[PDB]
RNA sequence: UAUCUGGUUGAUCCUGCCAGUAUUAUAUGCUGAUGUUAAAGAUUAAGCCAUGCAUGUGUAAGUAUAAAGACCAAGUAGGAUGAAACUGCGGACGGCUCAUUAUAACAGUAAUAGUUUCUUUGGUUACAAGGAUAGCUUUGUGAAUGAUAAAGAUAAUACUUGAGACAAUUCAUUCAAGUGAGUUAGGAUGCCACGACAAUUGUAGACAAGUAACCAAUGAGAAUUUCUGAUCUAUCAAUCAGUUGGUAGUAUCGAGGACUACCAAGAUUAUAACGGAUAACGAGGAAUUGGGGUUCGACAUCGGAGAGGGAGCUUUACAGAUGGCUACCACUUCUAAGGAAGGCAGCAGGCGCGUAAAUUACCCACUUUCGAAUUGAAGAGGUAGUGACGACACAUAUUGGAGGGCAAGUCUGGUGCCAGCAGCCGCGGUAAUUCCAGCUCCAAUAGUGUAUAUUAAAGUUGCUGUGAUUAAAACGCUCGUAGUUGAAUUAAUUACUUUGAAUAAAAUAAGGUGUUUAAAGCAAAACAUUAUGUUAAUGAAUAUUCAAGCAUGGGACAAUGC
RNA sequence: UGUACACACCGCCCGUCGCUCCUACCGAUUGAAUAAAGAGGUGAAAUUCUAGGAUUCUGAGAA
């Protein structure tokens, strides 16, 4: 969705979640007004040791 | 100045405040537009005022000039795509002609009332105002709303 | 003054609004080194900059033209 | 301003780094090191905005402090480094290498280089002067000091290093036929080919360059930087490839 | 503390200067140190930046240089016997730049023995009587005040002659 | 002296000749310190101490009701209107009001006899709503 | 929108002012559905402050038998971790205010071949020694402070000595190449002082790490200095004696009367010196403007100065530091009466002052700074609360007025030259179009009146651009210096003009972009149905811009040529 | 023909004196108060130099 960025650095994969209507963690999300599209952020911190090491 | 962000103002309040030539002719405006007050009258002036100014600065420049063509060719190609200025009139003189009523046949209102989906001008107000009209693909409740020609046959109700 | 002389540049100033000139002058204190010789009042003087040899002497004198006499040939 | 200053408010900010004027009260200023505080990128700078690798200071700083960021060969950890001209910028836990060039919209711009490519580094010398003991040593404009170098590397050359060993390879001479690229005023980030070198025995040096597409501009003898002799480059310019477009093709290129 | 400053001066057309500011640490000005002739007695000051100045309150011994001779030998200092600036500066005998002093000639004549093998107690007259009586006529050339030594040359054919008619 | 390096005489001119401005010298000279009641300010406070009433000009008849107040910032008297029908009465004594200016007139204004000043509080609210 | 209108008269044409008008910005009256954005104790008192917080910092890598290590865990040089303490770094940055300040400061510009640290960066130059000190233990004083006394031990990357083998300073003489220009970087001779690359640290994350000097960068930085540029005032016309210069020295990081000794009489001024005023910090900029202009700028950002008033100093690379110290003046607080600290022009808040200005909130999550460092702090910063200062979009009701200027009533009830209205002309003496009310409609509208001030109107301050016979205004007349202006004419600078160089952003203009529009922001996506790709995506060329300074083409009009 | 009258010469208008109010000037009073410069007297304090060596460290020297 949207954009890819692969960044082994911080080994983590991010996205732009795009919705047409414990590794995960999802922030700056807001809808469009007049409701339907919903837009935001997405924080793919896959194995459970950055996401505590690369968490505040 | 103490803020670092930027606040424009949008109309201007006229000179002589008494004048019955000016009250009525505002009057036919507000009647044919349906206009909640002499406000919107005047940000139409403003916008009007600046793109007249514009023109009316390259015009007294040199033909050939590149400060001329490329600031030309922008304001030009603005009224197009606001649909303002039909195409067949690529001339920067043809911007001094335009008049307030070119600048109100644009605003949402008026569309969805010659569109046929409201009976009155006043009644297309409501309708923008109620959350049931959309252009394209997001609704919109600001009359004010200003279509380009290319949105201009997406107005369909919600 | 021994080994100095007073130089005086005449230049005009520009007024924004009446698009006029004015006349202004300003003197500045320099150094006349021992070589030049003939050099008396009202003489034409190239002048350098150097660095500060005294409280206001803060030029040198690098060549000199000489000029009409008035009566007054008062040398270095 | 009882001592050196410390911070650095984002108004004061150099303006090639464009950063938002409401994103906060403050910018990172550089370090001291090898380049000047306005013709270098902070490595926080480059993470977090050229490559969104990172999305704060506080991710800026786990990646650096990781060990992970190759700076020429070495490895640096300080967060606020100044990155400046073509020093190279190696990441290998993603197994790219990138070249801090301009381009013609007065920028610092990441070229892609090739790991081959990547070990290698053009500098400018600078001055050349005798030692204590007759040695001779030449200052690069990265702020290399190196020592006895070939008794032709005169003051306003270029050399090229050899980043794993810190040897010279070569060197080219800065004659009126080589092609140069500007890193001063107006003429930020353009190449062409020196023309004509003007000397004025007071102030300055102006010299007259030769686009390739026959534009002509000048500059100062400051700004010059020398790529390459005849014509040739010896190290690969960013897409503009040093031309800048006369206006009216950039605003039409951008509304296309 | 005492200022270098030139906000209390007056202008070059004479007008008062009024002030803006307070006295400020970079034009600090510190209380001259008048090198008498003494035993040795020097001191450290701290001067800006942390740099070290020797400041030599009292001295005796000093290293003087004959340029004829292209020597340089470690004297005692006998008297002050001329200074240009000011006269108080001979009976104190204050040991500053450009002050002419008298010393032993002891260790050059010694040098002159074993080189030439001769004695001298062509060279000019007035620096024999000087080598004879045991006084020879020297110029101070370093600042006591600041690097704490006295460095110096013995004087020589035209600026001895010079310096002799003033006394 | 309309010649092009004639400057210096065409600016000492405007300078000279500008204190001649009756309505420019006033706010320029130091006068407003010191001989205006009010001062710079707008608006000034002050103590009702007695209740006047001023007799109009010859072509007018009646009786201008007004107050003499004392003001804080300075200590001057003062004379104060009283605006609209019947705002006399709601005026007391010893209490502060507040004193605002007039239009300016040829100087004086409407209470005719030299009143300048018109009072627009009581403490209250307002010798409007009041 | 390059705009005027009422008022001198029986009536007319003028000069001319008063009043009206619009816009800003400060206060205030009445009034108020929302969302976004947003100023906010400057003006008067740089007046006074209760209370709370605003500067601290530990990694494997300086020192830790804490009698700390039931808490991982075991332990013969101290197992990971480790409170307090010694040592190191920092509190000289950031934050607040505008009292001082008239060529001072500041802006552009140029110099440092006349100075230069700190940090960071690139280089260069004995199989291990000596004492004592804190935290620790013990005994204590004082009402008390961030109060302090003795003794007994104990460490170093604290303080020293010491092999490992030059560098840098002063002086004298000398051989001399880049640079526009240097007895210049540099070499040689002799001499003095100084003198090293921890007698250092991780078993674990040879690799590190640390340390002393010296070069160079950082440094178009800091500091001094060059040229040009400021408001009003002549009821301020002469000012200056370290003042102006010279020599020698002293002091300083350094030039320099910065200071001293001797010498000479110089320096500024009608092109406004020296004085006086400012309700004066300077600039980028702000308000209003057809063009020209006028007024403002305490306050985002840059530079300067200050911490109640002066003064004098300590530490250090940087302070004449005040969330450091000492003394004097004026205050404030505790007290056991002996004594003691304190400086809100830091964030909240309180008193006073005034027309005039907000919570004694929460958090380091954003930006960034400091620190022994990925982790700790930060009233910097962010979020929240009050907020008709202002700006934008948007529902369905108030504010002022109804004689003219000026859109709106020759409607009805009272009032009777009274009360009053009235910015100006004026209306009111009983039949008021103007008072007080009722009804109606006039303007604007969530705003609308009032008061003071700026701007336009004002061609009523004039360069564009005024008037002088009679409205105000040609010296009684002539001579005259500075100043201003100067006939035609010719086949080295300056001025003028054209292009540039170089020059902080924010702001102004302007390019793109559907924040639902808009004010905004500089981001988001248009489509690729987007990880792929346009893509190494946008950063408006973003242009300014006056007075100086630098370069370039031209020499008509001008000044000094000589 | 002149006019400063237009309620139109029963017009208009000038000055002194008497009453009330307001503004400013001179004025004996070595008037008074506040603020800032100038000279001089006394002069804390911290630095610089000089004398002192209580103490403590080595077995006279150093601090």
């Amino acid at each position: 969705t949207r954009n890819l960025i692969v960044n082994p650095l911080l080994c983590r994969k991010q996205v732009v979640v795009d919705i047409y209507h414990q590794t995960i963690v999802l922030n700056g999300f807001v809808t469009k007004y007049g409701g339907g599209k919903t837009s935001g952020f997405a924080l793919i911190y896959d194995t459970l040791s950055a996401l505590k090491k690369f968490v505040p | 100045g103490r803020c670092l962000r930027n606040h424009s103002i949008t109309y201007k309040t006229p000179k002589v405040p008494y004048e019955r030539e000016r009250f009525d002719a505002e009057l036919k405006l507000v009647g044919q537009f349906g206009l909640k007050n002499k406000k919107e009258i005047q940000r139409v002036h403003y916008m009007l005022g600046h793109m007249r100014t514009i023109a009316k600065v390259m015009l007294m420049k040199d033909a050939k000039d590149p400060k001329r063509l490329l600031e030309g060719a922008a304001l030009l190609r603005r009224l197009h795509n606001l649909g303002i200025l039909p195409r067949d009139q690529n001339k920067l003189e043809f911007v001094l002609a335009l008049k307030e009523e070119n600048l109100l046949e644009r605003r949402l209102q008026t569309l969805v009332y010659r569109k046929g989906f409201a009976k009155s001008i006043h009644h297309a107000r409501v309708l923008i105002r109620g959350k049931m009209i959309k252009v394209g693909k997001q609704v919109v409740d600001v009359p004010s709303f200003l279509v380009r020609v290319e949105s201009e046959p997406l107005i369909q109700l919600a | 003054m021994k080994r100095t002389i007073i130089v005086r540049r005449d230049y005009f100033h520009y007024v924004s609004k009446y698009q006029r000139y004015e006349k202004r002058h300003k003197n500045i204190a320099v150094h006349c080194s021992p070589a030049f010789r003939q050099l008396k009042e009202g003489d034409h003087v190239v002048i350098g900059q150097c660095r500060p040899l005294s409280k206001t002497v803060r030029f040198n004198v690098l060549k000199f033209t000489s000029r009409g006499t008035g009566d007054k040939k008062q040398f270095a | 301003a009882r001592g050196p200053r410390h911070h650095l408010k984002r108004l004061n900010a150099p303006h090639h780094w464009m950063l938002s004027k409401l994103g906060g009260t403050f910018a990172p200023k550089p370090s001291h090191g090898p380049h000047g505080m306005k013709e270098c990128l902070p490595l926080i700078l480059i993470l977090r905005n050229r490559l969104n690798y990172a999305l704060n200071g506080r991710e800026v700083t786990m990646i650096v402090k990781n060990r992970t960021i190759k700076i020429d060969g070495k490895i640096r950890t300080d967060t606020r480094y100044p990155v400046g001209f073509m020093d190279v910028l190696s990441i290998p836990r993603t197994k790219e290498n990138f070249r801090l060039m301009y381009n013609t919209k007065r920028r610092f711009c990441l070229v892609p280089l090739t790991a081959e490519q990547a070990k290698f580094k053009l500098c400018k010398i600078e001055k050349r002067v005798l030692g204590t003991g007759a040695i001779p040593y030449i200052v690069t404009h990265d702020g290399r000091t190196i020592r006895y170098p070939h008794p032709e590397l005169q003051a306003n050359d270029t050399i090229k290093l050899n980043l794993e060993t810190g040897k010279i390879v070569d060197f080219v001479k800065f004659d009126i036929g080589n092609t140069a690229m500007m890193i001063g005023g107006n003429g930020m980030g353009r190449v062409g080919v020196i023309v004509k070198r003007e000397v004025h025995p007071g102030s300055f040096e102006i010299v007259h360059i030769k686009d390739a597409k026959g534009n002509t501009f000048t500059t100062r003898l400051n700004n010059v930087f020398v790529i390459g002799k005849g014509t040739e480059t010896l190290v690969n310019l960013p897409l503009d490839k040093g031309i800048k477009k006369p206006l009216l093709q950039q605003v039409n290129e951008t509304i296309k | 503390g005492i200022t270098r400053d030139s906000r209390h001066k007056r202008r070059a057309t004479g007008g008062k200067k009024n002030s803006m500011q307070k006295k400020k640490k970079n034009t600090m000005g510190r209380q001259p140190a008048n090198t008498r002739l003494g035993a040795i007695r020097v001191h450290d000051v701290r001067c800006r930046y942390g740099i070290i100045k020797r400041r030599a309150l009292r001295l005796e011994n000093g290293n003087f240089s004959w340029a004829s001779q292209s020597i340089t030998k470690g004297t005692k200092i006998l008297n002050v016997v001329y200074n240009a600036s000011d006269n108080d500066f001979v009976r104190t005998n204050t040991l500053v730049k450009g002050a002419i002093i008298e010393i032993d000639p002891a260790p050059f004549r010694l040098w002159f023995l074993k080189f030439y093998g001769k004695d001298i107690a062509k060279f000019d007259e007035a620096l024999l009587e000087g080598f004879q009586s045991g006084r020879v006529l020297a110029c101070i050339s370093s600042r006591p005040g600041q690097t704490g030594s006295v460095e110096g040359y013995i004087l020589e054919g035209k600026e001895l002659d010079f310096y002799s008619k003033k006394i | 002296a309309r010649g092009l390096h004639a400057a210096r005489k065409m600016l000492a001119q405007r300078r000279a000749n500008k204190w001649a401005d009756k309505e420019w010298k006033k706010g320029k000279l130091v006068t407003r310190y010191k001989c205006n009641p009010l001062g710079t300010a707008s608006h000034a406070k002050g103590l009702v101490q007695e209740k006047l009433g001023i007799e109009t000009k010859q072509p007018n008849s009646g009786i201008r009701k007004c107050v003499r107040v004392r003001l804080l910032k300075n200590g001057k008297k003062i004379t104060a209107f009283v605006p609209r029908d019947g705002s006399l009465n709601y005026v007391n004594e010893n209490d502060e009001v507040l004193i605002s200016g007039f239009g300016r007139r040829g100087h004086a204004v409407g209470d005719i006899p030299g009143v300048r000043f018109k009072v627009v509080c009581v403490a209250g609210v307002s010798l409007w709503g009041l």
